[PDB]
C-alpha cells in the first residue's frame, strides 16, 4: 500500500531506517571508540497503553545493540 | 518520653545525613548530565528554522506529552508542568478537536489521570 | 573508633605501628565521614567511593576473634598490608582470611627483625613489600 | 480486636478525654441488654466505683443509668473529689467488696475501678501525712500492692465455689499518653489485657480511640464469641498490614494496587471499627 | 491561505485568555534560536556559517567556505549564497572546508538544508570520524549483509540498508591519504 | 443548655453549658485573661443574674 | 488535689440556683502534665486549652482545638450537624497535624494531592478559628465581631465541603464570619488591582 | 519491636546473649550462621534509615538482595508454640537443632 | 530624643529613604536628622504630633535631603 | 559538590585572601623552639592590625 522510498513501502519509518544506519555505523569504528559509542546505543525504557483511565498493559522494552531491526 | 526524644533525635541526625548524601549524588548526576543538554541542544534549532514554531495551530487531532520524572523527590518540577499541560489543553481546546495525552516518567502517569483522565492514553 | 581516645598515645607507641596507625586513623576518618552516607552503593563519585572501599577493607583487617592476641609484630604487618596496598583486591569478605594468609605465606624472619629494631626501617621496607606480593591471597 | 472474658481484669489506659469512661459505660449499659435474654445465672451485675470524680458527673451517670434501665443491675459506690482522701482510697476496696457477693455466691459481677489513678492519688496523700517516706512520684512503697490486692479480687471461681466471676475494669489516665509513669507501669504489670486508647486516633474520627497495636488481651480468643473469632483473625491480620503500609500512603500518586489493596482494605476495618457512644451492639 | 497566523507571541495572548494570570507564558525552542532563516544577511562573502549537528554531539558551528555533502543523488558542494536545499544525505563523507586543511567526517545518513540566507544546517545521527573506522570489519559485515537472503521485506529493507552503508564506507576509506 | 459566647473556636469545638464549669488553661502570656474578658463582655451583660 | 477539690465542688449549679463558672488556669513553664493543671482537667465541663504555638502564628484566641474538649460536644445535646461540622473541622485539624514532620523536612511539593488538598483546607480552617475580640480593640485596632453559633456552624461547613478553595488564606484570617471571608478577598485582590498615576497629592500649593 | 511485627516468640535477635556462643562450645557451623544471621538484620537495621523512606528503588541490587535475605530470616525465626495452640488456631513445632541450623 | 526619632519612621515609612541602598541608612537616616530644618522637630515635640500643617511641611523638608547615593 | 573554577572570580580571591589570613593567623612560639628550631616571635598588637 504506502508509497515511498524503500523502508517507508518495507513498513519501517525513518526514525527507524536512520538509526539503523547509526547502528551499523557504530559497530565498525574502533575500540577505542566503539567501547565509547556503545554507551548511547542502549534502549532501556517501557510503556503501557492506558485504556480506561488508570488501567494498562505495560509494554515493557529492553535493548543493548540498538533499534530492534525486525519488524514490530 | 525522655527516650522518646533520644530516638527521635538520632533519626532526624540520620535523616540530614542521608539527605545530604541524595544531595551530592544529584549534584554529582547534574553536573555530568549539563555535559549532555549542550550536545542535544544543537540539532534542535535547524528544525525550527526550518519549519518555524507554531504552538496555537487549529489542529484536529495532537498528541500532547508531559515529560516528566521518575522518581518524585524533585520538589516542584513534575506538577509545575501539569499545571501548563492543563494550561496549553484548554488553550488549544476551542474547536472541539482531539487530544491524546502521553506522559514520560512515573511523576507524569500519577498526575495527568488527576486532571486529564479520558484522553490519557 | 570515633569515641574511643588515648590521651597518652600521641607517640607512646610501638614505633612500627605508629609508622601506619597515623594513616589508618586518617583513613578510617574519612571513611567514618561517608560512612552513613553512602549507604547505598548506586550512585557514587569516584572520590568518595574509594574512600568507602579502602576503609570498608580496613574495618574488616582490624576485628579479630576472642582469646587470640596478636603480637605487635604481626599486627603491624597486617595493617602494613591495609594500609599499603596490597589488599584493595579482596572484596570485604575475604579480608579476615587474607591477612591470615600475609600471616602464614609471608617470611617470619621480617618478624624477628620488626620486633627486634622495634620500627619499619627502609631495608625491612623494601623486602616487606617484596614478601607482601609472593602471597597467595584467598580473594580467587 | 481486644476480647474480655468473665473473670479478667482489662485496664482502661488513656489520656484525657479520649473514651475511656464511654467504653466502660458501654460495658455496664450493655448488660441491661443482655440480662434480660439470658438466665439468672447468667447475668452480671455492674458496679461503678467512681474515684475523685465530681458530683456533677456521677448524678450524670446516675442519670443515664436510669433512662436506660441499667440502675437495677448496678450499684454505684461514689468517692467524689470534695470528699476525704481515705474514702476515695476505699472506695475501689468497698465497691469491690459489693462486687464481691456477686462473685462468691454464683453470679457474676463487672466492677469497673473509674480513675484508679486518682485512688493512688488519695492514698499517696494519705501516706505523705502520716510520714511514710516517699518513693517515685512521692508514691508510698506499697503503691503497686495497693492495687494488686485490688485486681486480684477480679477472679473466675471454681464449680466447688459456686463458679461465679468478677470482671474488673480498672480505669487508668495517662499525661502526654507517657505509659511509661509510675501508677501506669503497675496496673499494666497487673492485669490481664489493656485497652489503650490514643488522642491522635479520636482526633481522626476513629471513636472509641483503641490503639490496635498496644491494645492487648491476655485471655485472648480463648474467651471469645465463636462466629466472631472467626471473621476477627482476617480482622486482626488486615489491620496488621494496615499500619505498616501507613507512613507510606502519603503519596497517592505513588499507586502500586497490591499494597492500595490493602490501604483500602483496612481503611474499610478501621471506618467498621467506629462506633457511636451510649448504643452498645 | 493563510488563515490561521499561529506563532510563539501569538500564542501568549489567547494563552492570557484561558488560562491561570499566575502562570508565566512558556517558553518555545523558537526563543532559544538566535539565527532564523529569512532574514538577511550571514553571507559574508565567501564565508556561510554551516552548523554541523548530531543529537549526541555537535561537530562545528564555525564558517566555512564550501561544504561538500553526500547528497542521495551523490556528492554536490554547497557555496555561499547556494540556493535554498533540502537534501537527504545518503551514507558518505561530509567534508567543511576553509583552505587548505579539511576535515572529513563519515556520516551515517541525514538531512541537511541551506536556508534563504545562507546558513547549511548538517543533521546526521552519527558522525564517525575517518580516523576511527575500523578497516578489517567493514567486509566481516558485508559479507553476510550480501548473503542474508529474507522474504520479508522489513529485513530486506534493513539489508539494502546494511550493505549501501558499508559499500560507502570502504570506498571512503581506500583511496584517502 | 448551650452557652452562645460570640467566639468560633469555643461555640463550635468544644461549646461552654449554660450552668457549668469552663475552664480556659494556658500559660504565660497566651491571653486566657483576654479571653475572660471577651466572655465578661460577650456572656455576662446578656446574662440576666449577678456576677462574682 | 483535696485542696482543688473541696473547693471545686462547691461551685456547682443545684436545683436552686446556677453558677456558671469560667476560671483560667495557669499552666506552669507550658506544661500541661504538672499536677496543678492536670487535677484541674477532672473537674471542669468545658476545657479551653490556650497554646504558645498556636499564639506565636498570629492565632488569637490562642486555642488548640485539638485539646479543647467539652461535654456538649455530644450530637444529643448540641444537634446533629453541629456535632457533625466540629468533628469534621478537628478531623482536618488532625490530619494536618500528622503531616507536620513530613512537610517540615521535605516541604510541600511531596505529599499526594488528597493530602495537600487537606492542607490547604487546615490551614483555612487554622485561621478562620482565629476571631477579632471586641476586648482587644484598644491593641489592635481591628473590630471585634460577635458571631453568631448559625453563623459559625455553616460558615464552617462551606470549607469543609470545598465551597471556598479558592479563596486565599489570609481572607480567613481575623475575620467574623463567612460573609466576612469574602469581603475581605474582594478587598485583598482590589489593593492589588487598585493603583493610581501621579497620587493626586494637592499638597504642595495650598492657599492660606 | 517484633511483636508489633506479629512474630511470635518476640525475640529480639541482636540483644539476646549467650555464653554459649563461643566457637570453643557449639562449634564453628553453628557459630557462623548464628553471627551471619546477626549480621545480616543488623545489615537491614541500617538498611531502615533508607528503605523505609524511599522504597528499595536505590540499592541497585547490591543490598536488595540482603534485604530480602533478611526478611526472610526475620520470619522464619518467628515458630508456633504448643502452648499458644490455644490462643492461635496453628500447632505447636519443636524444631531440632542440626534442622534449624541448615534452615537458617 | 523622641522627636527625631518619629522624623526618622516618618523618612522610611513614606518612602523618603527608598531607592537608598541597605548598607547606608545608618549614614542615610543621620543624615535626615542633621539636614532636615531643626523647627520641625521643636513644632513636634510642643505639639505631641504630626498636625495636617507640618505633615505637609515634613514631606517638604523630606525632599530636599542629600541622601547618600541616589 | 562542584568545584575550584566552578565559583566566581569575585570568590576565588574570598578563597585566596582567607587562605592567606589562615596561614597568617598560625605564628611559631619561643617556648617551642627548642623542640621545633625556630625562634619565636612576640608580634605587637600594632602590626597584627596594620599586617592584617
Ligand atoms: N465512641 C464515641 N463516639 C463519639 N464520642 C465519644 C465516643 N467515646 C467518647 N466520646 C466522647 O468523648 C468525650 C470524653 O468523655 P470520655 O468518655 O472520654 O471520658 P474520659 O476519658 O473518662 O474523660 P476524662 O478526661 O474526663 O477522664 C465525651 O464527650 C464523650 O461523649
Ligand atoms: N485575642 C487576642 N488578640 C490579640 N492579642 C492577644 C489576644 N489574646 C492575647 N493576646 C496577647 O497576649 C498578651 C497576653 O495576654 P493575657 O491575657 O495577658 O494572657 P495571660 O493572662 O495568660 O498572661 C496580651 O498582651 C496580648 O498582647
Ligand atoms: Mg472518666
Ligand atoms: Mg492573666
Amino acid at each position: 500500500a504506502p508509497s515511498g522510498p524503500f523502508y517507508r513501502v518495507a513498513g519501517m519509518s525513518y526514525l527507524r531506517y536512520s538509526n539503523i544506519c547509526a547502528d551499523l555505523l557504530r559497530n565498525v569504528l574502533k575500540e577505542p571508540f566503539k567501547a565509547k559509542a556503545q554507551a548511547r546505543q542502549a534502549i532501556h525504557f517501557r510503556q503501557a497503553p492506558y485504556v480506561d483511565g488508570k488501567a494498562g498493559a505495560s509494554k515493557v522494552y529492553e535493548l543493548e545493540n540498538g533499534i530492534p531491526k525486525t519488524a514490530n | 518520653s525522655n527516650q522518646a526524644v533520644k530516638q527521635r533525635i538520632r533519626a532526624i541526625k540520620n535523616i540530614g545525613k542521608i539527605t545530604k548524601a541524595m544531595k551530592m549524588v544529584a549534584a554529582s548526576k547534574m553536573k555530568n548530565a549539563q555535559i549532555a543538554v549542550e550536545q542535544s541542544r544543537g540539532l534542535v534549532d535547524p528544525f525550527v528554522r526550518l519549519f518555524g514554531d507554531f504552538p496555537a495551530v487549529n489542529s484536529n487531532k495532537s498528541v500532547v506529552v508531559a515529560v516528566t520524572s521518575d522518581k518524585g523527590l524533585c520538589g516542584g518540577l513534575n506538577s509545575n508542568i501539569t499545571k501548563y499541560t492543563r494550561a496549553t489543553l484548554a488553550t488549544t481546546e476551542s474547536e472541539g478537536k482531539d487530544v491524546v495525552v502521553v506522559s514520560i516518567g512515573d511523576k507524569g502517569r500519577s498526575q495527568l489521570t488527576r486532571i486529564e483522565s479520558q484522553r490519557y492514553q | 573508633v570515633g569515641l574511643s581516645v588515648s590521651r597518652v598515645g600521641s607517640a607512646a607507641q610501638f614505633p612500627g605501628m605508629k609508622q601506619v596507625a597515623g594513616t589508618l586513623k586518617l583513613e578510617l576518618a574519612q571513611y567514618r565521614e561517608v560512612a552513613a552516607f553512602a549507604q547505598f552503593g548506586s550512585d557514587l563519585d569516584a572520590a568518595t567511593q574509594y574512600v568507602l572501599e579502602r576503609g570498608a577493607r580496613l574495618t574488616e583487617m582490624l576485628k579479630q576473634k576472642q582469646f587470640a592476641p596478636i603480637p605487635i609484630e604481626r599486627q603491624t604487618v597486617a595493617v602494613y598490608a591495609a594500609t599499603k596496598g596490597f589488599l584493595d583486591k579482596v572484596r570485604v569478605q575475604d579480608i579476615v582470611a587474607a591477612e591470615e594468609a600475609v600471616i602464614s605465606q609471608v617470611n617470619p624472619a621480617v618478624f624477628k627483625i620488626l620486633k627486634a629494631n622495634g620500627k619499619i626501617t627502609p631495608a625491612l621496607d623494601a623486602h616487606l613489600k617484596a614478601e607482601l606480593r609472593k602471597v597467595k591471597l584467598p580473594g580467587a | 480486636l481486644v476480647p474480655i472474658g468473665r473473670g479478667q481484669r482489662e485496664l482502661i489506659i488513656g489520656d484525657r478525654q479520649t473514651g475511656k469512661t464511654a467504653v466502660a459505660i458501654d460495658a455496664i449499659i450493655h448488660q441491661k441488654n443482655c440480662n434480660e435474654q439470658v438466665p439468672k445465672a447468667q447475668r452480671v451485675y455492674c458496679v461503678y466505683v467512681a474515684v475523685g470524680q465530681k458530683r456533677s458527673t456521677v448524678a450524670q451517670l446516675v442519670k443515664l443509668f436510669t433512662q436506660t434501665g441499667a440502675m437495677r443491675y448496678t450499684i454505684m459506690v461514689s468517692a467524689t473529689a470534695s470528699d476525704a482522701a481515705p474514702l476515695q482510697f476505699l472506695a475501689p476496696y468497698s465497691g469491690c467488696a459489693m462486687a464481691e457477693y456477686f462473685r462468691d455466691t454464683g453470679k457474676h459481677g463487672l466492677i469497673i475501678y473509674d480513675d484508679l489513678s486518682k485512688q493512688s492519688v488519695a492514698y499517696r496523700q494519705m501516706s505523705l501525712l502520716l510520714r511514710r517516706p516517699p518513693g517515685r512520684e512521692a508514691f508510698p512503697g506499697d503503691v503497686f500492692y495497693l492495687h494488686s490486692r485490688l485486681l486480684e479480687r477480679a477472679a473466675k471461681l471454681s464449680k466447688e465455689l459456686g463458679g461465679g466471676s468478677l470482671t474488673a475494669f480498672p480505669v487508668i489516665e495517662t499525661q502526654a499518653g507517657d505509659v511509661s509513669a509510675y501508677i501506669a507501669t503497675n496496673v499494666i504489670s497487673i492485669t490481664d489485657g489493656q485497652i489503650f486508647l490514643e488522642t491522635e486516633l479520636f482526633y481522626k474520627g476513629i471513636r472509641p480511640a483503641l490503639n490496635v497495636g498496644l491494645s492487648v488481651s491476655r485471655v485472648g480468643s480463648a474467651a471469645q464469641f465463636p462466629g466472631m473469632k472467626q471473621v476477627a483473625g482476617t480482622l486482626k491480620l488486615e489491620l496488621a498490614q494496615y499500619r505498616e503500609v501507613a507512613a507510606f500512603a502519603q503519596f497517592g500518586s505513588d499507586l502500586d494496587a497490591a499494597t492500595q489493596y490493602v490501604l483500602e482494605r483496612g481503611a474499610r476495618l478501621t471506618e467498621m471499627l467506629k462506633q457511636k457512644q451510649f448504643a452498645p451492639i | 491561505e493563510a488563515a490561521a497566523p499561529a506563532g510563539p507571541k501569538e500564542f501568549t495572548e489567547v494563552w492570557n485568555k484561558k488560562a491561570p494570570s499566575t502562570l508565566i507564558v512558556p517558553e518555545f525552542p523558537s526563543n532559544y534560536t538566535a539565527v532564523k532563516a529569512v532574514g538577511e544577511g550571514q553571507v559574508h562573502g565567501d564565508a556561510f556559517p554551516v552548523n554541523f549537528y548530531t543529537p549526541h554531539s555537535i561537530l562545528s558551528q564555525a564558517q566555512k567556505d564550501t561544504v561538500v555533502l553526500p547528497g542521495v543523488d551523490g556528492y554536490f558542494g554547497v557555496k555561499a549564497s547556494h540556493v535554498p536545499t533540502i537534501a537527504q544525505l545518503k551514507p558518505g563523507v561530509v567534508e567543511l572546508h576553509s583552505g587548505a586543511e579539511s576535515e572529513k567526517f563519515f556520516v551515517s545518513g541525514g538531512f541537511a538544508f541551506v536556508h534563504p540566507n545562507g546558513v547549511t544546517d548538517i543533521c546526521v545521527l552519527e558522525a564517525a570520524t575517518l580516523d576511527q573506522v575500523d578497516p578489517a570489519a567493514v567486509k566481516s559485515a558485508l559479507a553476510a549483509a550480501s548473503a542474508a537472503q529474507p522474504t520479508d521485506e522489513f529485513e530486506q529493507a534493513a539489508n539494502r540498508a546494511a550493505i549501501e552503508l558499508y559499500s560507502a564506507l570502504e570506498s571512503a576509506v581506500e583511496a584517502k591519504a | 443548655e448551650i452557652l452562645v459566647t460570640g467566639i468560633k473556636v469555643v461555640d463550635l469545638l468544644a461549646p461552654y453549658q449554660r450552668g457549668g464549669k469552663i475552664g480556659l488553661f494556658g500559660g504565660a502570656g497566651v491571653g486566657k485573661t483576654v479571653l475572660i474578658m471577651e466572655l465578661i463582655n460577650n456572656v455576662a451583660k446578656a446574662h440576666g443574674g449577678f456576677s462574682v | 488535689a483535696t485542696d482543688l477539690g473541696g473547693l471545686q465542688e462547691r461551685i456547682t449549679t443545684t436545683t436552686k440556683g446556677s453558677i456558671t463558672s469560667v476560671q483560667a488556669v495557669y499552666v506552669p513553664a507550658d506544661d500541661l502534665t504538672d499536677p496543678a493543671p492536670a487535677t484541674t482537667f477532672a473537674h471542669l465541663d468545658a476545657t479551653t486549652v490556650l497554646s504558645r504555638s498556636i499564639a506565636e502564628l498570629g492565632i488569637y484566641p490562642a486555642v488548640d482545638p485539638l485539646d479543647s474538649t467539652s461535654r456538649m460536644l455530644n450530637p444529643n445535646v448540641i444537634g446533629a450537624e453541629h456535632y457533625n461540622v466540629a468533628r469534621g473541622v478537628q478531623k482536618v485539624l488532625q490530619d494536618y497535624k500528622n503531616l507536620q514532620d513530613i512537610i517540615a523536612i521535605l516541604g510541600m511539593d511531596e505529599l499526594s494531592e488528597e493530602d495537600k488538598l487537606t492542607v490547604a483546607r487546615a490551614r483555612k480552617i487554622q485561621r478562620f478559628l482565629s476571631q477579632p475580640f471586641q476586648v482587644a480593640e484598644v491593641f489592635t485596632g481591628t473590630p471585634g465581631k460577635y458571631v453568631d453559633l448559625a453563623d459559625t456552624i455553616s460558615g464552617f461547613q462551606g470549607v469543609l465541603t470545598g465551597k471556598y478553595d479558592d479563596l486565599p488564606e489570609m481572607a480567613f484570617y481575623m475575620v467574623g464570619d463567612i460573609k466576612e471571608v469574602k469581603e475581605k478577598a474582594d478587598k485583598m485582590a482590589k489593593d492589588i488591582a487598585s493603583r493610581k498615576e501621579a497620587d493626586n497629592k494637592k499638597v504642595s500649593e495650598e492657599l492660606k
